[PDB]
């Protein structure tokens, strides 16, 4: 949105870059930050940890009723069965979409997000536009921003991550997928479907 | 505190900006900002709750429109200055230096295996905030409770939109680090944690969505009993 007071994006980037390099130089001199530490963190969340992990959890729940029960009982412990867990998903609570209930998750106070199953959040999740509106007008927001119409008779539950409990949505399994393999099913599972802003992919 | 960061329920912030796709890191400075979190955490700049509180103290106009990882930079500097680990005047001088000399090298330094080990352990092992306490939980599933109207200036997880609102206890989780102490440098002082369900009409008034609720996590001191 227009702000006549705001510098260009290019000027903002130039200034941030200098500030960050300056701070970086000082933390390096203190011996608490190194180039390898930086590269390792980046590599993990660029290449290793991402929503393909949550997808594996989802499709196991879809194809294994006992695992699904365990997942809903204790998200952290269930995900550890798949070697999935860790930073900012130490405490996971999965919630199940049904014909009667739709779940959507938010961190209104900041940006909290279940990194071990979804990786780092997309910028829109962290930004004030989504965070402000989704607790107040979720039905309208889902329709207008995501093209996702939840009938008024269906309950929408919005989960605001104010604690270290991390909420993850188990989307409903799309129709027409009877007997599909876990690999085939995983193609239907999106980051968005595990946030609750979209259903899993149809067809 | 009652900061602008507490945006739940705020109107007029504009349409969602959602590019069809986007990289994890949009610029090299973002990678650096991100990796600075375990670095400053290990070095004792701040814990997680304190980290959040630093961001909450930003210039609100800057908060609302700056790139996300800039928030992280602000809180590192805030806590660096707070703890005396960062000299502001030196930081300002170095900022001007890298303004004028953007391709100047970073300081010579040794790599440290222990920092890689820290990263790996933190990422895959986590930093769990769950704690054992001696007191039993005060509340249980089904309890109807009311959220505190307290308005601390210091850090808390008390979104304005739920203050004074009633709600039904949905799940007790166990005890966790308490933000109102931890974020203010007063220690973990753990408290039992509950998810509480608030109807949309309770939150937003008589015209609210009759078929929507918001689930919000409440530490024990945040809530007091209405109907058991
Ligand atoms: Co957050």
């Amino acid at each position: 949105t227009e702000n006549i007071l705001r510098k260009s994006d290019e000027e903002i980037q130039k200034e941030i870059t200098a500030r960050v390099k300056a701070l970086e130089s000082m933390l390096i001199e203190q011996g608490i930050l190194t180039t390898s530490m930086i590269d390792r963190m980046a590599e993990i969340y660029e290449n290793e940890v991402g929503p393909h992990l949550g997808a594996k959890v989802v499709v196991k729940a879809w194809t294994d009723p006992e695992f699904k029960k365990r997942l809903l009982a204790d998200g952290t412990e269930a995900c550890k069965e798949l070697g999935i867990g860790g930073l900012q998903g130490e405490d996971m609570m999965w919630v199940e979409n049904t014909d009667e209930v739709h779940h959507v998750v938010v961190c209104t106070l900041c940006s909290c997000y279940p990194w071990p199953v979804l990786g780092l959040p997309p910028n829109w999740f962290k930004e004030p536009q989504y965070r402000s509106r989704v607790v107040r007008e979720p039905r309208q927001l889902l329709k207008e921003e995501f093209g996702f119409e939840v009938p008024p008779s269906k309950e929408i539950k919005v989960w605001d991550s104010s604690s270290e409990m991390r909420f993850v949505v188990l989307p409903q399994r799309p129709a027409g997928t009877d007997g599909w393999s876990e690999e085939e099913l995983a193609t239907l599972v999106t980051r968005e479907s595990m946030i609750g802003v979209e259903p899993a992919k149809a067809v | 505190m009652n900061g602008v960061y507490d945006v739940g329920g705020t109107d007029g912030l504009g349409p969602i900006n959602r590019p069809a796709d986007e990289p994890v890191f949009r610029a090299e400075w973002e990678k650096v900002a991100f990796a600075m979190f375990p670095a400053t955490f290990r070095a004792g700049f701040m814990g997680l709750d304190e980290f959040r509180f630093g961001i909450e103290q930003m210039n609100p106009a800057e908060y609302l429109e700056s790139p996300y990882y800039w928030h992280w930079i602000r809180t590192y500097i805030h806590h660096g200055v707070r703890t005396g680990k960062i000299d502001l005047e030196e930081l300002e001088r170095r900022t001007q230096y890298y303004r004028e000399n953007p391709d100047a090298p970073l300081p010579e330094h040794e790599q440290k295996p222990e920092l890689i080990e820290f990263v790996n352990q933190a990422v895959y092992g986590g930093l769990p905030a769950s704690r054992e306490v001696d007191r039993p939980p005060k509340f249980k599933e089904g309890d109807v409770v009311r959220f505190s109207t307290a308005s601390p200036k210091g850090h808390a997880r008390r979104a304005r939109y739920v203050r004074g609102k009633t709600g039904t206890v949905v799940k007790h989780h166990g005890a966790y680090i308490y933000p109102d102490t931890a974020g203010n440098g007063l220690g973990e002082c753990p408290e039992h944690l509950y998810t509480v369900r608030f109807t949309a009409q309770e939150l937003w008034g008589p015209e609210g969505d009759p078929n929507s609720s918001v689930y919000y996590d409440c530490w024990e001191p945040y809530i007091e009993l209405v109907d058991t």
